[PDB]
């Protein structure tokens, strides 16, 4: 689940 | 706190097989982004998270197109703009839930006026699902969720009180969702296993 996890985490620029 | 204030804020600030796969692809970008705008959604363990999104993202983004396409004559508005109409829908073999989407949730909508407080009160009592397999405290979700219908009913109540049954009316449409987000789920992975989906996206992911 690498996208999800990703998208869930801020700090993204 | 959960104030439907803020659950409102967050819904408005956001080939028939290859355009429904790519306007899924496209609102499961956008689910993430609402989900994080519903009020202690992203206190939860990260992990949770995962686990809710996955869980319901299919009855989330059912919900909203729905919605969408109460103005819609016998079809359904997806995300990109594109239609689905019956004869598409046969042609994809989906014929059959097409007519329980209308039936069950947009002419349903459609009758009872759903407002967009009330859509995003139901979609976030499913997001906020405590079934959902493996969470790490299954009650701290069932918490989240008795919270978002307090306040959906008590808007009901007043937006509404001349139908004292209003807040039932709006609850009792999700056995119809969760059947008919079964169904979807079931041809999505049919159309995968088969090789018609677009590749390397966001919606192989969650399947
Ligand atoms: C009912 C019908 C004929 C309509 C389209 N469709 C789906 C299913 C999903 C979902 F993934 F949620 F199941 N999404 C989106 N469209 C993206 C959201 C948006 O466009 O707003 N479309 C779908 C899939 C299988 C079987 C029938 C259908």
């Amino acid at each position: 689940h690498k996208i999800l996890h990703r998208l869930l985490q801020e700090g993204s620029p | 706190d959960m104030p439907v204030e803020r659950i409102l804020e967050a819904e408005l600030a956001v080939d028939p097989v290859t355009n429904i796969c790519q306007a899924a692809d496209k609102q499961l970008f956008t689910l993430v982004e609402w989900a994080k705008r519903i009020p202690h959604f992203s206190e939860l363990p990260l992990d949770d998270q995962v686990i809710l999104l996955r869980a319901g993202w299919n009855e989330l983004l059912i919900a909203s197109f729905s919605h969408r396409s109460i103005a819609v004559k016998d079809g359904i508005l997806l995300a990109t703009g594109l239609h689905v109409h019956r004869n598409s829908a046969h042609s994809a073999g989906v014929g059959a839930i097409f007519d329980r989407v209308l039936t069950e949730l947009v002419s349903k909508m459609r009758d009872m006026q759903m407002d967009k407080t009330e859509l995003g009160c139901l979609r976030a009592i499913v997001l906020f699902n405590p079934d959902s397999k493996g969470l790490s405290n299954p009650a701290e979700v069932e918490a989240l969720r008795e919270k978002v219908y307090a306040s959906l009913e008590a808007y009901c109540k007043h937006k509404y009180p001349e139908q004292p049954g209003r807040f039932a009316k709006l609850l009792l449409r999700l056995p119809a969702l969760r059947s008919i987000g079964l169904k979807c789920l079931e041809h999505l992975f049919f159309f995968k296993l088969i090789g018609d989906t677009p590749i390397d996206t966001f919606l192989m992911e969650m399947l």
